[PDB]
């Protein structure tokens, strides 16, 4: 076969110790998610910044905690604008599950709070800058490059899903790069518990899966799609589906077709037609094998999965980084100044967070 | 060139979620 006695020994005592990780991850997820932290600081605690990043119900601040003098980031959102687009849910499984995961490369909350306006989540700050903009200005990343960040998201959505757990927004916008050059998984909105299937329509455009667009129930092998997404859009330096109107885009995913670039290496355009698989019946990651359809595929036949999850691999690059309190990492937004009202608002419907 | 089409579509910026 493909592997002599050595290697198929090796192989399966990993599977076995892969397992027994799992097991002992899912024990101790299991506690937070039933009993949650809440009320860990307040807003005066924090000086702010800069905006490292602006969504449509808040912000993310770089802030200053004032006794640790330790930088972190702050999400804010918009109590009453969050309830206005429906969601509440969202939100507080967001703090749910930040609060009770822990892995390497899953961003690790540090405080959350709420006053009359805002809901508040303070994160490590992560200073090295999202990976749409290192992809964007580079142009593509190579293939081993490309291949030591996918190999982190395999190993975030084993963990996630074995917890049951899925993550519906993978894109570069949503990936950091730490310090050491590795990404950190940020922004949890539309991350859920789900045993079964889950069905709200939502994610982007570009990374939807075909049974999202199509309106049925779906489950975790839309995040192994949006890894297909993912890795196509990082090697090419464009997504395998895009339009000017999401219509179309929604289009060309449901047809069935992908093309890819002459550069393509024959591994990587079989690796991809395994997870840009409209058939739910046949796309790598949901099969009676799992993760190991892609852990063991050719394209990763140089991936040591173990190295990469204890961080002993030396990554592609290392940002650049002129002091801890450093964004030159990120875009600049305009700033707008936090009012926190003199009326609670939308308190009811966050008694939870 | 399909990158050249990227860059010429609406969608090169940071996309929103749906
Ligand atoms: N934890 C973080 N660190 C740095 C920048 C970030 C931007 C958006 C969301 N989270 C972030």
């Amino acid at each position: 076969g493909h592997m002599g006695n050595a290697a198929a020994a090796k192989k399966g005592s990993e599977q076995e110790s892969v397992k027994e990780f799992l097991a002992k991850a899912k024990e101790e997820f299991l506690k937070k998610w039933e009993s949650p932290s809440q009320n860990t600081a307040q807003l005066d605690h924090f000086d702010r910044i800069k905006t490292l990043g602006t969504g449509s119900f808040g912000r993310v601040m770089l802030v200053k905690h004032k006794e640790t003098g330790n930088h972190y980031a702050m999400k804010i959102l918009d109590k009453q604008k969050v309830v206005k687009l429906k969601q509440i849910e969202h939100t507080l499984n967001e703090k749910r599950i930040l609060q009770a995961v822990n892995f390497p490369f899953l961003v690790k909350l540090e405080f959350s709070f709420k006053d009359n306006s805002n809901l508040y989540m303070v994160m490590e700050y992560v200073p090295g800058g999202e990976m749409f903009s290192h992809l964007r200005r580079i142009g593509r990343f190579s293939e081993p490059h490309a291949r030591f960040y996918a190999a982190q998201i395999v190993l975030t959505f084993e963990y996630l899903h074995s917890l049951d757990l899925i993550y519906r927004d993978l894109k570069p916008e949503n990936l950091l790069i730490d310090q050491q050059g590795y990404i950190q998984v940020t922004d949890f909105g539309f991350a859920k518990r789900v045993k079964g299937r889950t069905w709200t329509l939502c994610g982007t455009p570009e990374y939807l899966a075909p049974e999202i667009i199509l309106s049925k129930g779906y489950n975790k092998a839309v995040d192994w799609w949006a890894l297909g997404v993912l890795i196509y859009e990082m090697a090419a330096g464009y997504p395998p589906f895009f339009a000017d109107q999401p219509i179309q885009i929604y289009e060309k995913i449901v047809s069935g077709k992908v093309r890819f670039p002459s550069h393509f290496s024959s591994d990587l355009k079989d690796l991809l037609r395994n997870l840009l698989q409209v058939d739910l019946t046949k796309r790598f990651g949901n099969l009676k094998n799992g993760v190991n359809d892609i852990k063991n595929h050719k394209w990763f036949a140089t991936t040591d999965w173990i190295a990469i999850y204890q961080r002993k691999v030396e990554a592609p690059f290392i940002p650049k980084f002129k002091g801890p309190g450093d964004t030159s990492n990120f875009d600049d937004y305009e700033e707008e100044e936090i009012r926190v009202s003199i009326n609670e608002k939308c308190g009811k419907e966050f008694t939870e967070f | 060139t399909t990158y050249a089409d990227f860059i010429a579509s609406g969608r090169t910026g940071r996309r929103n979620a749906i």
